[PDB]
């Protein structure tokens, strides 16, 4: 079953092996036990070329794992700016909500990825989106005294 | 209470550790070769606290230098006082920890820890009355964090009746945007709560904000940050190194600063804040308590002071000091827990640091430090909830439950701070 | 003659002891090397000052004194100072590690390492005595050594010298000069454990001495040296009866007889007058009536409290200098016609009077003007309970939250000893309220 192999190749950044497996019919939208797809794993580990190739061959840019995490959630969490932009250009839901009530903006804010915060805002990120405890991205900035982030969020 | 054995682990620990030795050497008249070259006998009365006196009237730091990465070595020796260190006290591995706490604590670090303790034994046996240990390290990396806390554990086991003191540098996205640092820091704080008596929280978030916003340095370097760290380190050790009205030592500081064993994380401050190349007693006093002057990114006015120690350096009216310190306590009496009477102590040293004629150093046990642990906990939780990069740790033998225990212990620490923030005498 | 041994414990005890023995030597005509010309009996004797000084055969007069500290810095200055040749070298005893402001370290762990050496050195002095009367113990309340090691020492002295009297000079803490936040703990801990073993304890409130130095001596920021020289003048006035001839408080037992009606309430209040700045050497010389009246002004008290809110159970007036007895009696008659002076209904309402006709001595380098007549009043008043109450309250604030208690539990002490000591203080305060 080439699904597991494509999931591992995407996580490991083996570009050439990703192309081969999709030539032999590998499921581009295969899921691991937790519901993560090749695109999830490539976006987590910063493999831009694999992100782009997957999106050009039928990957669901807005696929969700069992916790509601989309590839954009993870790229915004880990801080892969170009992957964030590629995912958005291919139709990523900028305001996707996971089981914790978090949007990509929440995660980039928590992790201090300020450039990604700006990109998400330019693409319509909801500054009023609340997590399960009622906090918006701005509340997180105010609560942790991140003046740089709070300035960006008030643009 | 005389000798302090200094340990510096990892890149950050050895970096700020080297600047520490450069600063106190200058303050004490020790030149890069180990010879004394000063003009005051006060520089020498308590020199034995940090220096071993060798044959030739040469003073040698009681300093042990540790890193799993050889690269940091050549950097220290090529430094100004790099040759002052005992060559035998360099204990350096071949493969770094790769910013992996697990490699530092369990695999790479465990292989080298025995070699490090061999050197700690030697130094310790050469002491008349060992006070304890002082470790410099970061919590966001793998060596200073993982192996540093491993070393603390082993040393507490061999020297259980000695004070363990740390200068722990907390990570911040503003300086190193590596997302596993909250993992490494939470796993370490878990270790520091149990195995250290006193920890100075040096927050890279605060250091960046000071340089960027206050000193207007558009792109702070590690040198800029470390300029503030070396100043803080010199201030908080002033009374160990210079003889004053008080025979201050590490245990007397712990006994009077730590009312509850786990709440031993101090918020340091310093005034005036200056850049690497560039004031009245009341100004010194207000700036010392100012949140802008804190080396931890927390507002003291959002919590309550359990205990506070202040150190004034320079030629100045001791009575003016006494009257300013009393003033700051009565006007802002709500920020000092009423159930610890007379919880602010002041010391004045005549010798000021380099480049300044008057300075003040602040050491607070404030409940506001929970803002720092909350910031780390929130980043830890954001990463951990998505299980990002966990095989890097379990691939070295850790259990997933080791992460939940650390997070649970850190959140308990936060709750303990909040409990005493809201407590009343009534 | 009957010998008295002085014991100084911890920094405050040692430094005040230096000041006192400096004063003693001047008062008796003894040089820093022990030589005393006015002594015609060389090699020994039975003079009154032999209570405090042994005598070698080479003319050397040696204090019957022991200095003990758990760290050496302070005592090292005695060993290298003006009086490095005065004391028995073996009676300057130092450890290498102090008690870290922790009563439990001074008493249980650190203190146990040196207690037996201290006792063996004390027995050495006691063995040179023909009739030891007891001990004078100097120490702070707030220090870990002054509190914890003193309590351990007093416990061992009671067992090893059951028949001998023990007097205390204890330095009561003041936030102005305080060193540690846990000093209320240490103060209550040592008081509880020392109460049964001490016969009479003269507390010295550092705040009261601080205020006298500022107001009377015009010293802006008093140092320990300023405080200690003023304290030594008061100690000297209290111990003068033991070192000179006289009819009042001639031995340690009489201190209890005259000042301590019951064993537990043995904390007399000392008041001293006149305290005049040495920069005013041409002051009006105060009369007996004037200096006697000043002993009832709270400003001249050695412990901050209001004797007008209390009752007297004993009153002893100790005069020095040009003091004619009839003028004392007239001055006392006046006092007895003051309704702010209320005695308990079961004690002799009179006053006990001693006069040493030698004018008081002032130390070179001191801040006190020389005066022709001075007085120290020793009274046992229930108002001293106010000082215990201040300490009890600071103790209660911290102990309610168990703040700092782990430092004591970790050094060989049970948590229950806190509540046991506090309850003992509760009983002491009711003892005072019942007499009041
Ligand atoms: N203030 C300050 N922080 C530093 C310095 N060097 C590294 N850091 C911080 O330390 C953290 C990374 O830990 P390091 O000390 O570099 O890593 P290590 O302890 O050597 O262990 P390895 O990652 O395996 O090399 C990050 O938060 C950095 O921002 C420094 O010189 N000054
Ligand atoms: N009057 C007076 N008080 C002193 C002096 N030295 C210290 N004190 C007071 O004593 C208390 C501290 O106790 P210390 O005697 O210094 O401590 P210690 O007995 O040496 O015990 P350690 O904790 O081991 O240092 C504080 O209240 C000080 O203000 C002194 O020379 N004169
Ligand atoms: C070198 C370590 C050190 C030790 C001290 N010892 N005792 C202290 C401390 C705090 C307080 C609240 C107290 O009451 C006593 C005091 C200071 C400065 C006053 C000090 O310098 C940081
Ligand atoms: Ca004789
Ligand atoms: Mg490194
Ligand atoms: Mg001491």
């Amino acid at each position: 079953d080439l699904g597991k192999k494509l999931l591992e190749a995407a996580r490991a950044g083996q570009d050439d092996e990703v192309r081969i497996l999709m030539a032999n019919g590998a499921d581009v939208n295969a899921t691991d036990a937790s519901g993560l797809t090749p695109l999830h794993l490539a976006a987590t580990y910063g493999h831009l070329e694999i992100v782009e190739v997957l999106l050009k061959h039928g990957a669901d840019v807005n696929a969700i794992d069992i916790m509601g995490s989309t590839p954009l959630h993870l790229a915004a969490l880990i801080g892969h700016l170009e992957i964030v932009e590629v995912l958005l250009k291919h139709g990523a839901d900028v305001n996707a909500v996971d089981t914790w009530g978090d949007t990509p903006l929440h995660l980039a804010a928590i992790m201090g990825h300020l450039e990604i915060v700006e990109v998400l805002l330019k693409h319509g990120a909801d500054v009023n989106a609340q997590d399960k405890f009622g906090k918006t991205a701005f509340d997180i900035s105010i609560d942790n005294g991140n003046e740089d982030l709070a300035e960006i969020l008030q643009k | 209470m005389r000798e302090i054995v200094h340990i510096q682990a990892g890149q950050c620990g050895n970096q700020i550790g080297a600047k520490f030795w450069e600063v106190i050497s200058d303050e004490h008249g020790i030149d890069p070769t180990g010879s004394y070259h000063g003009d005051s006998d006060l520089q020498l009365e308590r020199i034995n606290v940090y220096y071993n006196e060798a044959t030739g009237n040469k003073y040698v730091p009681r300093a042990i230098l540790v890193d799993l990465e050889p690269g940091t070595m050549d950097s220290v020796r090529s430094g100004p006082f790099g040759q002052i260190f005992r060559p035998d006290n360099f204990v350096f591995g071949q493969s770094g920890a790769g910013n992996n706490w697990a490699k530092g604590h369990y695999t790479e670090g465990a292989e080298l820890v025995d070699s490090v303790l061999d050197v700690v034994r030697k130094e310790s046996e050469s002491c008349d009355c060992l006070q304890g240990f002082q470790l410099t390290h970061s919590l966001g990396g793998g060596t200073g964090s993982g192996m540093g806390t491993l070393l603390i554990s082993k040393i507490r086991e061999e020297y259980p009746d000695r004070i363990m003191n740390t200068f722990s540098v907390m990570p911040s996205p503003k300086v190193s945007d590596t997302v596993v640092e909250p993992y490494n820091a939470t796993l370490s704080v878990h270790q520091l709560v149990e195995n250290t008596d006193e920890t100075y929280c040096i927050d890279n978030e605060a250091l960046y904000d000071i340089c960027f916003r206050t000193l207007k340095l558009t792109t702070p370097t590690y040198g800029d940050l470390n300029h503030l760290v070396s100043a803080t380190m010199s201030g908080v050790t002033t009374c160990l190194r210079f003889p004053g009205q008080l025979n201050a030592d590490l245990r007397k500081l712990a006994v009077n600063m730590v009312p509850f064993p786990r709440l031993h994380f101090f918020m340091p401050g310093f005034a005036p804040l200056t850049s690497r190349g560039s004031l009245t007693v009341p100004e010194l006093t207000q700036q010392m308590f100012d949140s802008k002057n804190m080396m931890a990114a927390c507002d003291p006015r959002h919590g309550r002071y359990l205990t506070v120690a202040a150190i004034f350096r320079g030629r100045m009216s001791m009575k003016e000091v006494d009257e300013q310190m009393l003033n700051v306590q009565n006007k802002n009496s709500s920020y000092f827990v009423e159930w610890i009477p007379n919880n602010v102590k002041t010391a004045v040293c005549d010798i000021p640091p380099r480049g300044l004629k008057m300075s003040a150093t602040f050491i607070g046990n404030s409940t506001a430090i929970q803002e720092l642990f909350k910031r780390i906990s929130e980043q830890f939780t954001a990463m951990f909830r998505r299980k990002a990069f966990l095989h890097w740790y379990t691939g070295e033998g850790m259990d997933e439950m080791e992460f939940t225990e650390a997070e649970s212990n850190m959140n308990d620490l936060v709750s303990e701070y909040q409990q005493y923030q809201d407590a009343t005498a009534d | 003659m009957r010998e008295c041994i002085s014991i100084h414990v911890g920094q405050a005890g040692v430094q005040i002891g230096n000041a006192c023995w400096e004063l003693y030597c001047l008062e008796h005509g003894i040089q820093p090397d022990g030589q005393m010309p006015s002594d015609k009996t060389i090699g020994g004797g039975d003079d009154s000052f032999n209570t405090f000084f042994s005598e070698t055969g080479a003319g050397k007069h040696v204090p019957r004194a022991v200095f003990v500290d758990l760290e050496p810095t302070v005592i090292d200055e005695v060993r290298t100072g003006t009086y490095r040749q005065l004391f028995h070298p073996e009676q300057l005893i130092t450890g290498k590690e102090d008690a870290a402001n922790n009563y439990a370290r001074g008493h249980y762990t650190i203190g146990k390492e040196i207690i037996d050496l201290v006792l063996d050195r004390i027995r050495k002095l006691a063995d040179q005595c023909t009739g030891l009367q007891g001990f004078l113990v100097f120490h702070s309340f707030g220090g870990g050594t002054g509190s914890g090691f003193t309590s351990l020492l007093m416990e061992r002295l009671s067992v090893d010298y059951g028949k001998k009297s023990k007097l205390e000079f204890s330095i009561y803490p003041a936030p102005q000069v305080s060193t540690a936040v846990v000093e209320p703990y240490n103060s209550i801990l040592t008081t509880h454990t020392t109460l049964e073993h001490s016969d009479c304890a003269f507390m010295v409130d550092n705040e009261a001495i601080y205020d006298i130095c500022r107001r009377n001596l015009d010293i802006e920021r008093p140092t320990y040296t300023n405080l200690n020289r003023l304290i030594s003048q008061i100690v000297s006035s209290i111990t003068a009866s033991l070192r000179f001839d006289g009819a009042l408080n001639v031995d340690l037992t009489e201190f209890q007889t005259n000042l301590v009606p019951y064993p537990r309430i043995h904390f007399p209040l000392a008041t001293y007058a006149p305290v005049i700045s040495a920069e005013k050497a041409y002051h009006e010389q105060l009369s007996v009536a004037e200096i006697t009246n000043a002993c009832f002004e709270p400003a001249n008290q050695m412990v901050k409290c209001d004797p007008r809110h209390g009752k007297y159970m004993a009153c002893c007036l100790l005069y020095r200098g040009d003091v004619v007895p009839k003028d004392v009696n007239a001055a006392i008659a006046t006092i007895k016609t003051k309704r702010s002076i209320q005695f308990v209904d079961w004690c002799p309402t009179g006053f006990k009077v001693g006069i040493n006709y030698q004018p008081p001595t002032v130390v070179p380098g001191g801040d006190l003007a020389k005066v022709q007549r001075a007085v120290c009043m020793l009274s046992n008043t229930t108002a001293i309970a106010e000082a215990w109450a201040r300490l009890d309250h600071k103790f209660d604030l911290m102990y309610a939250k168990r703040a700092f208690v782990h430092w004591y539990v970790g050094e060989g002490m049970e948590e229950g000893e806190f509540s046991e000591a506090r309850e003992d203080m509760a009983a002491l305060e009711k003892d005072y309220e019942e007499v009041g």
